[PDB]
């Protein structure tokens, strides 16, 4: 949705329609300040999201002692070491699938095999 | 409990008591016993005074 | 064999039980049921250890639910009789840019979800445009009825001073401080609403406080002791005025 | 279920899509408010095909450059049975000619509903101000107040033997 | 519970003072922005600042808490997945003390720092009152052989329940009970014995694993009830 | 407008302007470090109240 | 020190025998804003000392990225005479000192 | 150690100019960068001032201009209270903080207000680069952070107020340029400006 702040007044833009060039342009309430859009979209709603699933990782998330060990295989360096969580998503409605973090490289993975 | 991993889904994670009162119950069993114990005990309670009204 | 723990009043032992209460300084945040226009309500019972020994009470709560279009977030101030629009209450805290308060609340530069979810109160607090507005549009809702015109943004100022989260300081020149505490309790807050963390347990015990015969005597002796004094300036100003020894 | 069908299964799963509440929100992942200069030519990618087929085979001058986009779960469209041609029905029903909306074929790889909304003869200025407003208080009218089909009142049905 | 305590409080700014001179950043000039991956500092629930290296700010707080510089009963957590550091140090918080699991790399495996010579510096001191350097609960807790947890700071921490079998790396009698290893090696903590978990009431009961709990409540209950020697006075 | 405002002048100069922040830490090369360690230990060991 | 506001009247040629305005003369100097830890701060904010004498000297190594504080020997022994300057700002924007005295009530 | 690096040498400041002067830390709070040297009309005054109603306040230049033409035309208590202690020094700052420091400019293109800061205000050391290679160093007193005030034509109380009751009268998306377009609320630069010029036509 990339959200746009002014650049006088550090304040927030709004959408608005120029009909002498039939554009988009992001307008400030307050200043007066303009500038042309680049993308046309200017809403999102998701209703099914999966923004949060791996909410949480850090550089040292192999430091907690809490997490359970894996010892599944990373595919993009060939390791055993491993930390593996559930979808911190607290809604009821997401599947029990695993997300797997590496302790050589910090890339994530997950167990999905439906869809992935 | 503070004594397993977490995103522990195992029947002894979440309160299987596989072993007897014969055998007894390990700490994490017995905790877990207590608390449906527990549980009863509540609902006896609420229940009794609850029924008495009803019933009146 | 004897190990005391208990007081002799009038020759009966008596043991003073310890009592469980919740804590506080730590935002806790609620969800409501149907029947009702709020529902998140992240709220901080504000309580200093040492110096007054009142407890204030702050409440964010998040009106209107999931079917609505316009979902604003506003706060609870003491002696208000109102809930503030937060846009409105960081402008008076000297935050007037849209941009600096969305940095107070959302620390991510792509959560672009909580910011959608924050429209509607920049969109409600688009009116107000500066700290002595602000400020004023507070003052006038205070049940003061002192203040006529002029005094009503120093009286904001004050209510905002000590009386707005007492715990984190009392003294003039931390307003940044309130904003930033303000800015996370709304991040807790819009988390909840978006379902990306649980209620706040309410039975767990680390949040839980039990309080022994020390602190009961504490505040037991705390107003005795007030009332002590209350009496001493009754005593001197009698003496005063009626010209006795 | 009638005496003369209370065996079958397929009959009951009639009865039970003919009675059982379901809206839009509960067949859509995500909303998006999208401009575009003329409704004639699109930005995304996608679509492109099926403005495209609809526009060739078959008023749209006067359509506003606001566009709202639903976007679909054939998962979720599967699970109760149910084709877009019902719930574009439903939707140009709703309002009866007051909006023109397009909708691809269940044979698309993506599920999308395109609506525009249509503005009268006479032009006012300051509605430009909540034409975007007005487009979001819509979708989420569409979105709650809504009833594909089933009775009011009826949050789940389940099949049992 | 038979140890659990109740914790007095103590003064914060003495902490405040500490954190601020050893790279707390002050709240006046944090922007999110420019650093986001920054610790939060909390200090009985006020947020007084930001960090940069939580890691060796929290073994710096923790080597100085187990040697007795600050107050064992100040509890501190570090929520490493929300990025926070929580000190508590109001009183009415309650606590149990555990011993402390360290690398120990000499055997290769974590192991208590509790070792049988300090057990016998403690048997000594405990049998010779009935003269050696005294030696105390207070000594083990200076030694940071033990430490005081409450319920806050145990939701960060991994308990290993006897080191009999889970502290060591990893036929069976039929009549023992079925016990589960949980092959995790990355235990912090290690119970002093899970015995301990009863009250006052609950610890006459013989063999409570092996009742049902509804029995052992009743007992509990009516022991207060039962006659003996009140006092010798 | 409004005819009184009430000001309280005053002599003011700028006199710089900053261009460098900087942070001042004991080099952990210096003989007399860990001295400024026993001093921190000593801030939080160390009780005032009697 | 109050005074009018406004001063329609023309009155601070009278009351102020000197310029109200703002002194943007000196501006054009560099200014370092340091940092110090309390030991050191204890000592170098005092009101009973700072009398012009040398506190040390700044150590900059000619290809930069390293700068160090070097105190004289007058700290008795008991600091370290080695500091690093870190810098948490090489650009610092919006930030000026400024003064503030009292002006001449006669004439 | 080798002569690569280079040392200056580093020196206090004297007691005997440090006596009845203040040295505080201005902090701007924009993101553009601001240089009242070169940015600012001047003069600029920086004074202290009360900060109501900052928006209907005479510029110094429209006060000048006042002078001009006006030098044209010419030519029983209770006698028993408590009073409740309170620390001096909070009562010190109290006082010298009622009024915040008011930096405008000879235009009114440019006013800040400033605020106390108090979480580092004399944590704070200044090193001034003195012209000779040497450095003097100088203890910090304060320190304020400054914000512009009335830059886009804010509105007033009452105008907002009676803008926020009532649900279905919302507040429009554009109003601000609508308005500005009818000549009323604007800024003290614009206006001063506005009128300056119409003076300066004839
Ligand atoms: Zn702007
Ligand atoms: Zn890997």
């Amino acid at each position: 949705t990339t959200f746009r702040f002014c650049r006088d007044c550090n304040n927030m833009l709004y959408p608005r329609e120029d009909k002498e060039n039939n554009r988009l342009l992001f307008e400030c309430r307050t200043c007066s300040y303009v500038e042309e859009a680049g993308s046309p979209l200017v809403y999102r709603h998701e209703l099914i999201t999966n923004i949060g699933e791996t909410a949480g990782v850090v550089q040292d998330i192999g430091s907690d002692p809490t997490l359970p060990r894996s010892d599944r295989e990373c595919p993009k360096c060939h390791s055993r070491e491993n930390v593996f969580f559930q979808s911190q998503q607290r809604r009821k409605d997401t599947s029990m699938v695993l997300f797997f973090v590496c302790l050589s490289c910090s890339h994530i993975f997950t167990s999905d095999q439906k869809n992935k | 409990l503070p004594h397993f991993s977490k995103d522990d889904y195992s029947p002894e994670s979440k309160g299987f008591v596989e072993n007897s009162y014969l055998r007894g119950l390990t700490p994490q069993e017995f905790f877990f016993h207590a608390m449906g114990g527990r549980e009863g005990l509540i609902d006896t309670a609420v229940k009794t005074a609850e029924t008495g009204y009803i019933q009146r | 064999f004897d190990m005391g723990g208990y007081f002799i009043i009038n020759g009966s032992e008596k043991v003073l039980i310890a009592q469980e209460r919740s804590a506080g300084n730590i935002v806790q945040v609620f969800k409501k049921a149907a029947p009702s226009p709020i529902s998140h309500v992240a709220e901080i019972r504000s309580a200093l250890e040492k110096g007054s020994r009142f407890i204030s009470t702050l409440q964010v709560k998040l009106y209107g639910r999931e079917g609505s279009s316009a979902r604003t977030i506003k706060a609870t101030l003491p002696y208000i009789k109102q809930d503030i629009p937060i846009v409105i209450i960081f402008r008076a805290l000297g935050i007037i840019p849209d941009g600096e308060i969305l940095e107070h609340i959302c620390y991510d530069v792509n959560d672009w979800q909580m910011l959608e979810m924050l429209k509607p109160c920049v969109e409600d607090g688009f009116v107000i445009q500066d700290r002595e507005t602000a400020l004023d549009f507070i003052g006038r809702r205070g049940t003061a009825l002192g203040i006529k015109k002029e005094k009503r943004i120093q009286y904001a100022k004050d209510i905002l001073q000590k009386e707005f989260l007492p715990h984190i300081t009392q003294l003039e020149g931390f307003e940044s401080r309130k904003a930033f505490f303000l800015g996370y309790m709304i991040n807790r807050l819009l988390l909840c609403a978006l379902d990306r963390k649980d209620q706040d347990d309410r039975d767990h015990f680390g949040k839980k406080r039990l309080d022994l015969a020390g602190p009961l005597l504490a505040q037991l002796f705390k107003t005795l002791f007030k009332k002590l004094t209350k009496d001493i300036f009754r005593y001197m100003q009698r003496t005063v005025e009626e010209a006795h020894d | 279920l009638e005496p003369g069908h209370a065996a079958d299964q397929e009959q009951a799963k009639l009865i039970r899509s003919a009675i059982e509440h379901t809206t839009l929100k509960s067949v859509t992942i995500a909303s998006e408010i999208y401009y575009d200069p003329d409704p004639r030519s699109t930005v995304i990618p996608e679509d492109e095909e099926i403005i495209q087929l609809h526009f060739s085979l078959l008023s749209f001058d006067q359509q506003s450059p606001w566009l709202l986009r639903l976007e679909l779960d054939r998962a979720a469209m599967n699970d109760k049975d149910l084709t877009m041609g019902q719930v574009g029905e439903r939707i140009k029903q709703t309002f009866k000619n007051d909006l023109f909306v397009i909708w691809s074929e269940d044979n698309d790889e993506k599920l999308i509903i395109r609506c525009r909304v249509v503005r009268p003869k006479s032009l006012d200025a300051e509605t430009e101000a909540e034409e975007d407003h007005m487009l979001k208080k819509i979708e989420n009218t569409m979105l709650e107040n809504i009833t594909l089909r089933g009775v009011e009142n009826i949050e789940r049905v389940v099949m049992m033997k | 519970s038979l140890m659990s305590c109740i914790s007095v409080g103590t003064d914060p700014m003495p902490i405040i003072t500490f954190l601020s001179e050893w790279g707390m950043e002050p709240l006046e000039d944090y922007v999110p922005h420019q650093s986001p991956d920054a610790t939060r500092v909390f200090v009985n629930g006020v947020w007084h600042g930001v960090h940069r290296n939580p890691a060796r700010l929290m073994e710096t707080l923790r080597t100085l808490r187990r040697k007795g510089d600050i107050n064992p009963e100040v509890s501190m957590i570090r929520d490493i997945r929300e990025k926070e550091l929580k000190i508590f140090t109001d009183a009415g918080r309650v606590y149990r003390p555990l011993f402390i699991v360290e690398d120990d790399e000499s055997l290769g495996h974590k192991e208590l720092k509790v070792r049988k010579g300090h057990i016998a510096k403690l048997m000594a001191t405990e049998y010779q009152d009935i003269d050696v350097e005294e030696y105390t609960w207070s000594s083990l807790l200076n030694e940071g052989l033990v430490e005081y947890i409450d319920a806050e700071e145990e939701e960060s921490i991994l308990i290993a329940m006897q080191p009999e079998d889970l502290e060591p790396a990893e036929d069976v009698d039929p009549a023992k009970r079925i016990r589960v290893s949980h092959h995790a090696t990355t235990f912090t903590h290690c119970e002093i014995h899970p015995s301990m978990i009863l009250g006052v009431a609950a610890s006459i009961i013989p063999f409570p694993d092996h009742n049902q709990s509804p029995r052992n409540t009743y007992q509990s209950a009516m022991g207060k009830q039962a006659m003996g020697v009140f006092l010798t006075n | 407008y409004i005819p009184y405002v009430k000001t309280i002048p005053k002599k003011t100069a700028i006199v710089g302007t900053v261009c460098h922040e900087c942070q001042v830490m004991p080099s952990m090369n210096d003989p007399n470090y860990h001295k400024i360690v026993e001093q921190r230990r000593n801030i939080v060991k160390l009780n005032n109240k009697e | 020190e109050v005074f009018d506001g406004n001063d329609i009247e023309n009155n601070e040629t009278k009351v102020y025998e000197e310029s109200l305005d703002l002194d943007l003369e000196r501006s054009n100097r560099q200014v370092w804003l340091v940092r110090l830890p309390m030991f050191l701060a204890e000592k170098w904010r005092d009101r009973n000392n700072l009398h012009g004498q040398e506190l040390g000297k700044i150590r900059i190594n000619k290809d930069g990225s390293k700068i160090t504080l070097l105190l004289n020997e007058n700290d008795n022994d008991s600091i370290p005479h080695e500091y690093d300057l870190e810098l948490t700002k090489k650009v610092v924007e919006n930030e000026y000192v400024f003064t503030e005295q009292n002006l001449k009530k006669y004439q | 150690d080798p002569n690569e690096y280079n040392e200056f040498p580093l020196r206090a400041i004297p007691k005997e100019d440090l006596e009845n002067m203040r040295t505080h830390l201005l902090k701007f709070q924009s993101k553009k960068k601001i240089n009242p040297v070169t940015d600012f009309h001047l003069p600029v005054r920086l004074h202290r001032k009360d900060t109501r109603n900052l928006q209907f306040q005479l510029t110094r230049a429209e006060i000048v201009q006042r002078q001009k033409e006006i030098s044209e035309y010419k030519k029983l208590r209770r006698k028993t209270r408590q009073l409740k202690v309170l620390d001096e020094n909070a009562k010190k700052l109290r006082f010298e903080e009622f009024y915040p420091w008011v930096m405008e400019d000879f235009d009114g293109y440019n006013t800040w207000v400033g605020s106390y800061e108090a979480g580092n205000s004399d944590s704070y050391v200044l090193l001034s680069v003195e012209d000779d290679g040497s450095f003097t160093m100088i203890p910090a007193d304060k320190v304020y952070k400054f914000t512009a005030r009335n830059k886009y034509a804010t509105l007033t109380i009452d105008e907002a107020e009676k803008r926020m009751d009532k649900k279905s009268g919302e507040v429009p998306r554009w109003l601000m340029k609508h308005l500005d377009n009818i000549g009323t609320t604007t800024t003290r630069y614009d206006r001063t400006r506005r009128k300056l010029k119409a003076v300066a036509d004839q």
